[PDB]
RNA sequence: GGUUAAGCGACUAAGCGUACACGGUGGAUGCCCUGGCAGUCAGAGGCGAUGAAGGACGUGCUAAUCUGCGAUAAGCGUCGGUAAGGUGAUAUGAACCGUUAUAACCGGCGAUUUCCGAAUGGGGAAACCCAGUGUGUUUCGACACACUAUCAUUAACUGAAUCCAUAGGUUAAUGAGGCGAACCGGGGGAACUGAAACAUCUAAGUACCCCGAGGAAAAGAAAUCAACCGAGAUUCCCCCAGUAGCGGCGAGCGAACGGGGAGCAGCCCAGAGCCUGAAUCAGUGUGUGUGUUAGUGGAAGCGUCUGGAAAGGCGCGCGAUACAGGGUGACAGCCCCGUACACAAAAAUGCACAUGCUGUGAGCUCGAUGAGUAGGGCGGGACACGUGGUAUCCUGUCUGAAUAUGGGGGGACCAUCCUCCAAGGCUAAAUACUCCUGACUGACCGAUAGUGAACCAGUACCGUGAGGGAAAGGCGAAAAGAACCCCGGCGAGGGGAGUGAAAAAGAACCUGAAACCGUGUACGUACAAGCAGUGGGAGCACGCUUAGGCGUGUGACUGCGUACCUUUUGUAUAAUGGGUCAGCGACUUAUAUUCUGUAGCAAGGUUAACCGAAUAGGGGAGCCGAAGGGAAACCGAGUCUUAACUGGGCGUUAAGUUGCAGGGUAUAGACCCGAAACCCGGUGAUCUAGCCAUGGGCAGGUUGAAGGUUGGGUAACACUAACUGGAGGACCGAACCGACUAAUGUUGAAAAAUUAGCGGAUGACUUGUGGCUGGGGGUGAAAGGCCAAUCAAACCGGGAGAUAGCU
RNA sequence: GUAACGGGGCUAAACCAUGCACCGAAGCUGCGGCAGCGACGCUUAUGCGUUGUUGGGUAGGGGAGCGUUCUGUAAGCCUGCGAAGGUGUGCUGUGAGGCAUGCUGGAGGUAUCAGAAGUGCGAAUGCUGACAUAAGUAACGAUAAAGCGGGUGAAAAGCCCGCUCGCCGGAAGACCAAGGGUUCCUGUCCAACGUUAAUCGGGGCAGGGUGAGUCGACCCCUAAGGCGAGGCCGAAAGGCGUAGUCGAUGGGAAACAGGUUAAUAUUCCUGUACUUGGUGUUACUGCGAAGGGGGGACGGAGAAGGCUAUGUUGGCCGGGCGACGGUUGUCCCGGUUUAAGCGUGUAGGCUGGUUUUCCAGGCAAAUCCGGAAAAUCAAGGCUGAGGCGUGAUGACGAGGCACUACGGUGCUGAAGCAACAAAUGCCCUGCUUCCAGGAAAAGCCUCUAAGCAUCAGGUAACAUCAAAUCGUACCCCAAACCGACACAGGUGGUCAGGUAGAGAAUACCAAGGCGCUUGAGAGAACUCGGGUGAAGGAACUAGGCAAAAUGGUGCCGUAACUUCGGGAGAAGGCACGCUGAUAUGUAGGUGAGGUCCCUCGCGGAUGGAGCUGAAAUCAGUCGAAGAUACCAGCUGGCUGCAACUGUUUAUUAAAAACACAGCACUGUGCAAACACGAAAGUGGACGUAUACGGUGUGACGCCUGCCCGGUGCCGGAAGGUUAAUU
RNA sequence: AAUUCCUUGUCGGGUAAGUUCCGACCUGCACGAAUGGCGUAAUGAUGGCCAGGCUGUCUCCACCCGAGACUCAGUGAAAUUGAACUCGCUGUGAAGAUGCAGUGUACCCGCGGCAAGACGGAAAGACCCCGUGAACCUUUACUAUAGCUUGACACUGAACAU
RNA sequence: GUUUAGAACGUCGUGAGACAGUUCGGUCCCUAUCUGCCGUGGGCGCUGGAGAACUGAGGGGGGCUGCUCCUAGUACGAGAGGACCGGAGUGGACGCAUCACUGGUGUUCGGGUUGUCAUGCCAAUGGCACUGCCCGGUAGCUAAAUGCGGAAGAGAUAAGU
């Protein structure tokens, strides 16, 4: 699995 | 780390294994689904 | 000719490209089936305290496993069958047993049948622990059997408060316990979904849970229907009919009457006699008949050819109530096993008939005629029928009759008339299903298919657990499975030799593809820009031809030329998809309906269930069509509208119907794949959170509370001084515990850590071992935190192929 | 990057106006071929010099075919003279295709016309298997460290032996539990497994190995809790629960030392013990409960005292006279060990003791316990370390000589003492103190009921039997357990050497165990972990992040503020080595001999030997530096928030958030409210308003004002309105 | 001011220079008294600000020690990948070109490096929107319902007083 | 900073919550295949082979500037003031080279010293403790140390004469 990474946009 | 996994052959026993089981119909139930399906291993004891 | 100059100039291939040749890897294709799949016709529908299902451990000439079996342990007795061979399999070998009937094998009937498991002496973490009683043994240490669960029923004996009693208690007899596929009855009972949302409704009384029973179950002998004629229990099939109706009158749900079939069976109590053991049923023996559980016989071919081998070819025969199949060195009627037919049972057992006992009562007369019931009020449910004008059925609640001179029903209700007699019971057949047994069948599969499993598969493996769940078939006719030689490490591997038809079948073994990776040859390629090809094209190489030149490979050079799919107004697009190959992978099926085509019959067409030696025939029950109009009654080639139409609306000349194929539509998953979720039943607090019980841990070094003593002070205190004391969610700081900062690591050493620092460190501390709380629930000094790497509703299975106007 | 002719270039090769040419498309026309369609000529289901015309194409509609598997045709036909399949080649049709052949293979295949479909694949981040790419790139798992000689072997950086070096040593050592399950030992082998090689291995293969009256388990006993006859409750299932019955992490009988195996040992052997039952004998005899009582039996903290483990020194015994100056010396090295048990009952702890008497109590009884009185004794009893004696003329023991397979085996074997220091262990389940007020049961002791009192039974002494069964190897902070790994992680208990140090910190070492399963070179950038740095010193940066710095003991000194405790280690400063002296080794601690005393011993009082041993001062002395290393606070000032210790988002948030003591409101009279449960019941609570629940606020200090309209809550009930029912 | 939008309010202090900090002002956009107000010693891996010390934090990096990186030998991955004979520029173009046009440049091929581009890799986008999607949660949304409460009847009978 | 989940204030909302209002805290991955770029090689070619030294097509680097002095207190200006042009000197910034000097470093040199271990012991040494902690320091590397550079001069020009 994994951690739905938050390097995104606002 | 500590896992999720402590082996302890009283409590495995005590938990899962037959006279635990077959103590209620439910488990009885797993019992009879085992034989139906042929497995191997009936109960957890040994 | 030499020397210069200018111009041109092939030959190089580190490597690479294309073509071809030869290999490697790989296991596709084809061929094969002691495995599956779907059925047909039968049988058998249960097992278990006389200890089951399912296991554990043992048991061999046995190291393991499989298959048997249980300390009498791949078995023992007996009775049959059968027998010249035989000691199950991997799997040889060893040691043996048999050969005309005590080898072995098969069947019937027994004996033995460890341990766990309803498990039953008690306990328990299943295959273990601990007994009690009694009988009998003695070597005086013990030993061997038997009995000892619970509940229900019955009978004895005893036996409270409490005098009898009763409760209770102790024995003794019986019975029940558990397991198992579906089918059946009953008690409970969803949601997703559909309604393009969503409440009624639908899904659906489905899924699921629980109880009970049988080979079937259930139902069943009219207080039924009909309609003034009648029918005559129940169950099942085809119609009636998608009709009448039900329904946010939406989605949808959906009869009955009646008809055609399958199959038919009726009785008993609510009571006493006269008769009398009548009929009938159930037990049992006793035979017969017919099965079942081992078996027996079972016809008929040679020659030659090819070939490793003949069953094939070519000749000439023979059997057939046997040309069903299988095997045999390639395709066998006559080689083998069988098949068609004809036979067989010591023993056990089914079925049927007969018969004997044990119960069982037949017939006749006179009576009797199911009451907290019917009905009603209230609240629901079941009837197709959702309260509607709603009959009828069941009742949680509250009432409550008549009772044969009487009641029930005839879809509100009343009258009339028909029909039946509730409030007590029993009942075969036609019907449903297949865990299992036997035989047989398939325009069913052929190793990614068919059961998950053709293979030691519900195994390996994964998960705490419930649960999930694989991969993996083929040498050859026969193992003849390669003696021997050689390289090598007394290897691996390979070369010979040998076996075989073939090793181009060598166990990494039938056939052996593609991607991919190599060796060789031909050509091209080191001044040359881009979907890599196409059109043109030299040169080289090569194969034919005879010089006509064609053919093949390569290809300098040159014109033109920005992959494919999807999705879009529009993609080279820097939009999605794809590393490649091979295999697999998506418009089907059932029913109904309409249309077209086609065939048949034709104002008719055609049957369905069912019968049936049965794709025939029977069965016309029905269905469609030939007549419509109107809401309907009704009328009718007309009819409706209206008082009436000269009218107007709809009809009237026009062939349909049954198959087959096809195009649509409808219900089902409905072309395939994919949700986040909802519901149901289970599994999880060995992680973590809290709690409970019982244990453990906290080096060392400081600060010095209260209190106490002795002084000083006071009338006594107070107060004050000194000394003792050792208080604290006190201090500093290891173990221990926490995890604040930074660096590293970020396809980790590690799916959260390491290094250097950091906080707490006698407490609201920390820790071990057990225990308890379970999913709309837990637990939470509270973050929506945690509850097995998963949490704004865990995991597993089921509803389920939920749904997906989206991709 | 010229970038505004496509470019070159052009003064016409531009523009304007006339022309005549030419180029230019799959348009048009030619010359062939295919197909659709329309009306014809004859003939026409067919077809004919037909003719005219049409033929780009997604969604989509219509029409016609190919090929695949299966059925009939087909007991036919094709086929060991080579079928299918595969792989080449050639031919052929408008196409899907077809035909034939060479090779491969070695047994099937199938015309024709019909019939039926699991009937045609490039895509679905499709599924399964195989194989690429990156790529011989990253990595080969802690920077604790290796080196050499020898040996074995086909082969040695990795194995074995030897000699060095390095690492751990409160562990990286030793022993266990839990857990694993043979990994243990030996032999053998190197395919696979080991991140390399491997002769080696926790790998493969074959043998061997786990020995118990005392250790555990089992057993007896109970905790939480589970189950639970009857019972209560519940549609069914079931729930709860009494009597009971299970359930250790707790309570209960007993063994120590020495030796020995390749691998086991409190289990085997040697030596010396102990315990509980059974039986028998003998003697003396009141026994006896599903009963009573006692006991078992229990906290935290703190304070010492007495000890031992253990260590140090001396003595003794044995060995050494030093690879290089010195070393017959106050020198160097090593050893100097002995248990349970038995006897003694010590330091010390606790308690008055002994009789008689009475008594509605301890569910009945009791001789016991609990009570009441009286008498008399100045003691008695209980508990308990340790020491000592015995065990032990033994064992062990440096070493010794002989043999031998480097092992070994056999024999012999000296001293085997004292002082001092000293635990976290023991006395101690004690003592003292505190509030938060600290299991149970059984074994055990005792008491009597019923039932026996000749008996039985009890007590005592001997003899004797019996003590089963199961576990026992090995790993056990890790390569054997939990983490997919021979994984820088996790994992409970026990043991605790020397020097320095307060210490279990830390550094260096002992015992013991290891160098971490790829190396060898090179010595770039860059990255990581570190060292040092001229001058400046926060100019860096969101920010002194990080680093640097501070760091010990003693002493001096220490502010605002304060709840008077604090703040405070505030700050700030001084002294630290070595040698000598005071005092050759002091003060102190320990304490022998000796000498007195004893109703006599493990005695008391003297006594001071001998050991141990700070601290201070003075003098001297070395260095740049004496808390020299390791170890080891940066400090101060202003201010926001929260009182504080604590808790929290396991895995990006430790906070001002939560909790918190305190405060207030409110509910709750106990069959309590409330909560869990269809219910029974349970919790609340075996508590009772000085209690409990809920809510908000959040120490402490000073305080908490106004609004009852709205919305809730509480009280009232006259009137209005109003259900079932009638 | 954790509360002040205007706003870096104004004044004072601190600095050479202070949108932060500290002290006041009140003009409180939009504090306020147990959803407590104001103060408060101590405490804090608490937030902000200042000073001393201290330093490679920096001016401005230099050198050195180790572990990698590099070479050799052995073992030997991964994410990704339509196919590639994979240049620059300007222009064009599903509108930001290695692949089109024009033009320029460029012998064939490694190794060590740097990351500008390949709208680089990772993961059917979390923002936005949409679906007559899902889920939790809120409430005086709707419809219900457990629970609580009211009355009638039943369990449930007989005197008396108003 | 903005931009998640925690928390708080003001404000809005009955409330869950919301606010380009504010406050505190809060995971930034990729071993380079191609293009590109910086270096550094291999191969072949350049017409016999080979060893050297060159020509320069072409490309890159470099191109900054202050202040004093002289001219000159002159021109200009009533004065206050104060040059053009031209020539010197001395700096800043930047760049290159270098290590003689000034320094850094110099865990490979020498010494001091703490704790402990060992070499039998003493003495003298060694190991370990960050190179134990320090004091110095050769060569090399190195800047802060010191040398040098930017030009002048031509050609063709811009604006302008
Ligand atoms: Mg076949
Ligand atoms: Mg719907
Ligand atoms: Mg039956
Ligand atoms: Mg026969
Ligand atoms: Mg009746
Ligand atoms: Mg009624
Ligand atoms: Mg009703
Ligand atoms: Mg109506
Ligand atoms: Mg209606
Ligand atoms: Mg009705
Ligand atoms: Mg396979
Ligand atoms: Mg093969
Ligand atoms: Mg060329
Ligand atoms: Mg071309
Ligand atoms: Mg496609
Ligand atoms: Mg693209
Ligand atoms: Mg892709
Ligand atoms: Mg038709
Ligand atoms: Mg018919
Ligand atoms: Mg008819
Ligand atoms: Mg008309
Ligand atoms: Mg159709
Ligand atoms: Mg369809
Ligand atoms: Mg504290
Ligand atoms: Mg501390
Ligand atoms: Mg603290
Ligand atoms: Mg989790
Ligand atoms: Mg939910
Ligand atoms: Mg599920
Ligand atoms: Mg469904
Ligand atoms: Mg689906
Ligand atoms: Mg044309
Ligand atoms: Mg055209
Ligand atoms: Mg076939
Ligand atoms: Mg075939
Ligand atoms: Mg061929
Ligand atoms: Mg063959
Ligand atoms: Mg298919
Ligand atoms: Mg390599
Ligand atoms: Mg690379
Ligand atoms: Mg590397
Ligand atoms: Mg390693
Ligand atoms: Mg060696
Ligand atoms: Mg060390
Ligand atoms: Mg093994
Ligand atoms: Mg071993
Ligand atoms: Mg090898
Ligand atoms: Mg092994
Ligand atoms: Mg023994
Ligand atoms: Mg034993
Ligand atoms: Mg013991
Ligand atoms: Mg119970
Ligand atoms: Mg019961
Ligand atoms: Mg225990
Ligand atoms: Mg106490
Ligand atoms: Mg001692
Ligand atoms: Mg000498
Ligand atoms: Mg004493
Ligand atoms: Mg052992
Ligand atoms: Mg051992
Ligand atoms: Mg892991
Ligand atoms: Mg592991
Ligand atoms: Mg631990
Ligand atoms: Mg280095
Ligand atoms: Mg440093
Ligand atoms: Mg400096
Ligand atoms: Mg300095
Ligand atoms: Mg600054
Ligand atoms: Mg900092
Ligand atoms: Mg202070
Ligand atoms: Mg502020
Ligand atoms: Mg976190
Ligand atoms: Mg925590
Ligand atoms: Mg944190
Ligand atoms: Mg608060
Ligand atoms: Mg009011
Ligand atoms: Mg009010
Ligand atoms: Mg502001
Ligand atoms: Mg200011
Ligand atoms: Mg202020
Ligand atoms: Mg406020
Ligand atoms: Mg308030
Ligand atoms: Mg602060
Ligand atoms: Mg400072
Ligand atoms: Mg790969
Ligand atoms: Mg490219
Ligand atoms: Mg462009
Ligand atoms: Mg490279
Ligand atoms: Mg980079
Ligand atoms: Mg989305
Ligand atoms: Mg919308
Ligand atoms: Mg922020
Ligand atoms: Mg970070
Ligand atoms: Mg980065
Ligand atoms: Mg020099
Ligand atoms: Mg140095
Ligand atoms: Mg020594
Ligand atoms: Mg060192
Ligand atoms: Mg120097
Ligand atoms: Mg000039
Ligand atoms: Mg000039
Ligand atoms: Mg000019």
């Amino acid at each position: 699995a994994a951690a739905v990474r938050n390097a995104r946009w606002a | 780390m500590k896992r999720t996994f402590q082996p302890s052959v009283l409590k495995r026993n005590r938990s899962h294994g037959f006279r635990a089981r077959m103590a209620t119909k439910n488990g009885r139930q797993v019992l009879a689904r085992r034989r139906a399906k042929g497995r191997a291993r009936l109960t957890v004891s040994k």
